[PDB]
């Protein structure tokens, strides 16, 4: 199969609540970079009690010999998603993705 | 060394799988035609065949991962492919062995008085 | 080289695409009906045949991402192809050759007296 | 001059889509029957073969954006193509063909006497 | 034109698209048959022939939008059409082209001494 | 008066387009039998073949507004048809043409000393 | 006439659609065998072959609705067609009419001399 | 008299369409092979092939508002049926017209010296 | 006769019904071998071939309900039929009739000298 | 495929609340012309507490080498409509509209 | 398609409410006639708080050039009918139809 | 298709309330016999508050040229059954039925 | 005795269905190799086809019920049998029925001197 | 088709509620075994208010001229079933029974 | 089939409460190992009150000739899973098992 | 015997199966390649061939309840079978068998000289 | 030794499946090139074959409790199997077969001079 | 030896795995083409194939886990296989086969004089 699209994997760092401040308090992100086969599923209308929102999924494929790290989220094309699924038949991968909003 | 070009044809990153491509395209279309190193216009041979390397190379890049398979399917993604890349080029083929036979004075179709 | 001209293809723009793929598409042409770069009537035979070469380039970018396959599907799509682009010109490839072999005195169809 | 034609027709408008399609419908079907520039009746044989340029031209506009496909599906709509335009008028190009053969002191189907 | 004919099918009135269809299949038919203007029974001719004319015109008009295809399917719809219109028609012209090449003194279907 | 004939046949009421497919049909096996109008006996000619022309008025009147075509669907009504009506009516075709040529000093299927 | 019979058959009650149904297709049973008015024996043949008028009767009376018809499809409703009526009684068909061609001195399989 | 026959068949009640059934299959039969009314031995023929009678009239019961068709479907209830009823009866049949042939001094397969 | 069986074998018990199938089968079995009551040897020869017999009888018997079809269908039911019921005993029946043939001085595969 | 139908494509300009007023007010629009292949599926009943209403759905589908400008909604034939899903396959888009009433 | 049943087409006039009677005052109705292709999908039961009711449906199917005329409600066969749904693909049209009460 | 299974149609009298006694008053059944095609859709459980009960469905079919008399409820073998889809498509009928309880 | 058999193999308990079979698979295998009862080596012939009596039993015990049917469902259940037993052996019936000719004086495959 | 598992059928006796010692008092069993074909479908598992529990279905197949004996529960390898469909196609008999406890 | 994965059936030993202390004694464990076929079907997110958690299911299929141990879990590439479904058509076993959390 | 044989295959365990099925595959092949009990070299011909003995034993003792059957489908399976067991041994039974015919002087491919 | 062989392979664990796979397939692949154990050079012979014996254990491994199977299915696990492992090699059969058939002085395949 | 593969294979690491496939596909390649360790030329043949090599052994890593199956199922992956590897080398083997055999004198494809 044909794979030319970049997929970035992220990692957050260790979180702990501190009761005086009363903020969450994180480490540093981790950032790996891979080259990997990504269609489409389409973008839905949704209604929700505060307005009208819109959501995407995508779905990514892997041959063998390739090893998936440690993440989080994804990031595609400038926005970042989150897997909802995962199978792994016959040594291969195949995830399917879907849309959230991750803070600045 | 088969083992390296395998490992970074199925591992490696972009320009690395081009260029084995290029080179294992460039070998395969070599021995089709029966070339020999010891011909004399070798530059010029391997130059007039750029075009089959050319497409050749480009279906090889597709079909990455997937060879000797008629079919294969994952999560809605099909896709079907025909018995062999060097099907299309056969007259081409056929002309370039004659001509070559004549040069390096070969057996094929030639006929020989005792 | 091959190289450069795939790369551009897997990653380009429009123009350089287009570019490739005439330049290609019209080397292929050229070899296949035989002409040779020593014939004097190079131009008005390039001129010519330039009806295929059109519809070639046409239909090969219409192909993009989709070399070498005979199928394919996603969710909301679905192509099938033939099998091969040179198919219906068989009758005017066969007179250019023809004609050609006759005015560059080649060995096409030729009956030699020894 | 194909990269300006093919940019128009898959991005202009109506009418100049209908241009470019009339004059490769044109180039064509002169290709087809063997004529030649150099005839005498020029704008008879072009004025004779009207209907033939009409009916390709209004196929081919239907076959936009689909060169070369067997088969087409996009959120419904399936649509499948014949093998090529110009099946349907065979008697009539090899009646064409051997009259301007024989108008123009051609080799097709002949007898020389030598 | 054949221009402001193709425009006027893409885009009109039932009136202008019927007078269209209706002569160009009157040429077309015409030019089948081996009919020449030098004939002088030209009309009758013509009204012999009326019942192919307007079947073809029939067969023509019900087909505005499915060109050129084998199949076409929607949400609700779903048309297929045979390989072509003048299939079942081969008798009635076989019978008039030897008929008007005896009539005319043409050259089909007929022995000559030189 | 083809396009009045096609626009009553598509939007008129049901007498006329029963006379129209009368007439249309009688015209079609006239002419498919080879009939001419200077015979003497044209009335016993007309008489004797009414059969055929009540079998196929029942059958195009069924296939009205689908002509050229093999399948057609419109939520949940499908429908297919053969390759042409005059189909199963062969042998009495056949038979009725040898009659009319013998009748008429025909050339169908008759030997002449010269 | 035909007008009045296909009026009555597209609208009408039973025994109009009968007493049509039998009377064509006892026409047509006549038609087909060669049987002549002239013949002493014409109302022994009628009753000689009575089974088959009756048979395609009652074929043609349980098609009322689905003529020129291969297939037929609805919500809980589907039927098929072979493709001709008489295609069962062939040898019968064939032994009737060498005996009546015997019979009346016809031209059917009869070596003449001259 | 086959429109109160039909009717009865039709609409009437387990007994008359058993009757009707027997007669018409016994006229069958004895068509099928050739009988004649004048032979001395009718009794003993039609005695004889009584099994054919019994299961002909077994399927005709079956067949019954279903006559030329492949095919039938309503509210899931599918069936099929073969092309004729007298397909696996050919042997006999061709026996018994041989030796009817025989007795009843008829031309099938005789060899006559004139 | 034919009208009580067959009024048993749509509605009755099943001694009567395998009765009714037994003899029928018989019937038809000695008729196929070309067995005649002059015969000496009829008992054992009845005897000899019983197995085809019985094994006849029960596939008749279950096949009560869909005689004369190919396919049936229900909600929750499904089956298929073979061509005929005497199609694997070619071989034994030929045998039969060649050796009964030879016994009583039939016509069957005899050489006559006139 | 064919395409002769026209789709106008409209985007609306910026928006803020007037509070001593108490109304909306708004810019002015865009309107950009294009020639698409569109396709119907249905004009429906449905039943709703004030009565009964109808709506509409049409598909409008695009081949490659076409960029769609920035829109709200669409209209088509003289009524508007605008957009539930957007699937981008390969190159191509393809998009569902159903109908809506916009302010005169 | 073979097209021999009758369709008629009603159109009811203009209404407005006189509140000092209490009664709605109608105007005429006008109706017009066609020939047309229908096909039936059974009559079903249905369970209602007051008892027990049939309703039945019906498909209508037109070729093109013709005009559907402006209308309320369809009678077809001394019963009256009310649309569902209406598709219209390709320059043809498709109604499926469903059984009112209509007064007297 | 194979028709020998016997079909009784049943119409019931006319019905009256009599206040003073309190109970319905009806008067007699007219009975009609015909023989058609019946197959089973098989007897399933359900489970009610009082229990456990039984009921089955059959269908009926119908070649043209036989007209259906005005009928209320069938008996067939010795069972009483009451309609729920009544489809005619091209002069045929078509009839599921299932089992009620009918009052001595 | 065909009645008391098929109801003990269709309602009976296994060992009757068991002796039963055996019983007549016995009969069909004597009869298919043309065995003889006046063979002085009858236990011997009958001994040595014990293996094909045993497979085909075991195949017919698990097509009870079934007979003559190439498909079956009932209620999620599918199977699918074969034309016939007795196609797998079809050689070793060819050989043991040429030894059983040789050995009995029969006239299978004999060369006779008249 | 193969039938060699054994199945056998059992009917109750007579019942009565007897008020004074307030049990119910019943007779005796009559079992009767057969040989028919039986399939599985699978043992589920489901969750109820006091735990978790299994239950299993089985289908009985079976040819014409066998009649099936009156019955209450059927007792397959030592397990008791009773049946929830009961489907009769031409002369033939199908069952589906699924997992009940009796008392000892 | 291809089997080469191993799996480990585990039975636990008896339980009964001590009322005095309030906590459950339990017995020893009895662990059998064996090499058969697995295939994945997929690991799904699912929302619950307290947060988000994955789940994961598997197939496992065995031949005959093979008995399968009496058994409480399964743990497969050190996961522990519970079976859902059982099923032993024609003496042959497949089993759908899905993913617990087992107390250390 | 074939009966305890069968019985204990339909109910038993699984080392008297295969007991059973050895033992009949053992004789079977025995059967096929013409082997005497007479041969000196009985013990090594048999184990020789004992590669096939145990294939097709294995064939056999996986087909436990599908004897006879093509394709058989349930609730969560299906299988499907070939023609025959024996179809992939056929070089090796053919030289087997004229090795054995050469020694043992058989019948087999030997020309006699009379 | 069937019995314990096939009991091991169905139920034990890796590597006795691998060493009973080991020796029966060496054993095949002995028996089908007609190797005798009086030749000489069995051990070369043996270590010559080697990669055959290694693919096609590969290939038995994976077809384990199937053997004679077209097709499977168990819960949506579906595989499908060619008709017998030594497809493939039939060239190299060939040829080991007349090498070793001239090396032992076999009659395949040669000529003899009585 | 082949043992110590197979286990590596089944269960192992990519570096052994490839070098197993690597050497195995070498031998294969070897033994095809017939080339003899006594051969002076031996480095420089094992280098003029390496495309073969290495081509056949990228194809063969790809089907780990499915060797002797054409087509595998799954939930989510679904594939299809070709007949072999080396049907698409045809031509190459020929060619090497040939100059092989001529160049150490071999028995393939030679005319002997004795």
């Amino acid at each position: 199969m044909r794979c030319i699209d970049e997929v970035t994997f992220v990692k957050k760092g260790e979180r702990h609540y501190d009761t005086e401040k009363g903020e969450w308090i994180e480490g540093a992100k981790t950032e790996t970079v891979a080259t990997l086969n990504v269609t489409d599923l389409g973008t839905d209308r949704s209604l929700v009690i505060f307005g009208a929102i819109t959501q995407g999924a995508k779905v990514v494929r892997t041959l063998p010999l390739f090893n998936v790290p440690d993440f989080d989220y994804v990031i595609i094309d400038g926005k970042t998603y989150e897997h909802l699924t995962f199978r792994s038949p016959l040594y291969r991968n195949s995830m399917i993705f879907k849309e959230v909003t991750i803070e600045d | 060394s088969v083992l390296e070009d395998v490992k970074m044809l199925l591992s490696g990153k972009t320009d690395e799988q081009l260029e084995i491509i290029n080179r294992r395209t460039t070998e395969r279309v070599v021995s089709l035609i029966g070339l020999e190193s010891d011909n004399e216009k070798y530059k010029e041979v391997i130059a007039a065949v750029d075009t089959i390397i050319y497409e050749v190379s480009l279906k090889r890049f597709n079909r990455i991962g997937n060879e000797g398979m008629q079919s294969y399917s994952q999560e809605g993604l099909s896709i079907s492919f025909p018995d062999s890349d060097f099907d299309e080029y056969k007259d081409e083929i056929s002309r370039w062995r004659k001509k070559l036979s004549d040069d390096q004075k070969g057996a094929f179709a030639t006929v020989f008085l005792l």
